[PDB]
């Protein structure tokens, strides 16, 4: 079980590597996508 | 009484270890999913 | 030539989507299995509680507390499986 | 019976695979079909 | 539509809406064939 | 947009905004193809 938990710790190290990868400057574009959703949301009010 | 206790130990240890290994394998599968999602070969298409 | 590189990347995308589909299917199978396991376990506790009621009928308090120990083990396993299934659902939605 | 129940578990895994398959974006069209039913339902009132 | 009228006689709204679905399919096919025949007439006059 | 109208019938604002996203993509592609066709027409007249 200690060997298996060492493998689990390797998975946790992979998770920390992903977190270190988490930083992205392109994230602003995602917000634009949300803004685009607003347009459709506005159209939802328009249908009335 | 020792046999009863020993059988309890055996059953609990076996089942707990088995389920722990199964869940660790599921977790590593999920981590591999995350790696594949991060592992995008945009560079090659951009080079083409 | 960029043409060939782009074509190769397009081709590789086809493998990638299939691999992700396989992973999703595996996740679905795992969540199904854990749901089944927890569901049956929940009823095992009720069965042992029925044995405990038989004990309540006459005398065997020892049997009743043994049934209660089985109930405790089963409910602990059920909570663990509930947590596991929550993780599976979260991961499945992430993959989707 | 344990072998048979393992086969049953394989069937449950197939059910979980189907559930993982359950997601479909085309489901909206089914609602349109229901809307189409409404038309005939309206005609049911029309027959009066 | 006559079958739908039979349904109108008593109860079977389901049958009426099924007949309406058949009607919708048939009229869509009729419009498609009308377009096809317009194309055929135009091409025939061109050839003439 | 017709699917979006189906959504307008009841509830699925998500479906409506998805349809709007499809509309945005399609109109962007249409504008790009309009520009492409303008270039093609200019080049064709040049060649003529």
């Amino acid at each position: 079980f200690e060997r298996m938990e060492n493998k689990v710790l390797d998975m946790e190290a992979t998770s920390q590597a992903a977190g270190e990868l988490a930083g992205f400057g392109i994230e602003n574009q995602f917000a634009q996508l949300e803004a685009s959703s607003g347009v459709e949301d506005e159209l939802a009010a328009l249908k009335a | 009484r020792n046999l009863a206790a020993l059988e309890a130990k055996i059953s609990e240890a076996k089942t707990k270890k088995n389920m722990l290994q199964a869940r660790a394998k599921a977790a590593k599968a999920n981590a591999e999913l995350q790696q594949t999602l991060g592992g995008l070969g945009t560079s090659s298409a951009t080079s083409a | 030539d960029p043409e060939k590189v782009l074509e190769q990347a397009v081709i590789d995308m086809q493998e990638d989507l299939v691999q992700l589909r396989q992973a999703v299917a595996r996740t679905i199978a795992e969540e199904k299995r854990t749901e089944q396991r927890l569901n049956q376990d929940t009823q095992e506790a009720k069965k042992w509680e029925d044995r405990a009621k038989l004990a309540l009928t006459n005398g065997e308090e020892n049997l009743a507390r043994e049934a209660l120990a089985r109930k405790k083990s089963l409910t602990d396993t059920a909570a663990a499986y509930q947590t596991q299934l929550a993780q599976q659902r979260t991961m499945s939605e992430n993959l989707r």
